[PDB]
């Protein structure tokens, strides 16, 4: 019975790395949409044919 | 001596059309580059055009 009891610490520790894991996720979802976006920048301004300002 | 003033009228008339035919300060007929290349897929990829000076 005290082994079978000594799980409990078991269980939360798992659910905090859960919720790490998610808050990492998150901030992954974000820099990944970033990461995109920075595609599509750096693709608009690879072109020789825009003016100083533009670039 | 008529004909020859409205001749040179005629060649400025043409040099200043064929000068001011710019778009967004670029312009691919008055000979200010040798070409231009414009995107054509998402590597980076152009489409490219020859300048052709008028």
């Amino acid at each position: 019975s005290a082994t079978a009891a000594s799980m409990n610490a078991v269980k939360d520790s798992l659910q905090r790395g859960q919720s790490t894991i998610d808050v990492a996720l998150a901030a992954g979802d974000t820099i990944t949409d970033l990461l995109g976006k920075m595609k599509e920048k750096a693709l608009a301004a690879s072109d020789t044919s825009l003016n100083t300002a533009s670039f | 001596n008529a004909l020859k003033s409205d001749f040179d009228s005629l060649r400025d008339q043409i040099e200043k059309a064929a000068t001011n035919a710019k778009f967004n300060g670029v312009s691919i007929a008055d000979g200010s580059t040798t070409k231009l290349t414009f995107l054509a897929n998402s590597d980076g990829s152009g489409f490219t055009v020859n300048a052709k000076t008028i």
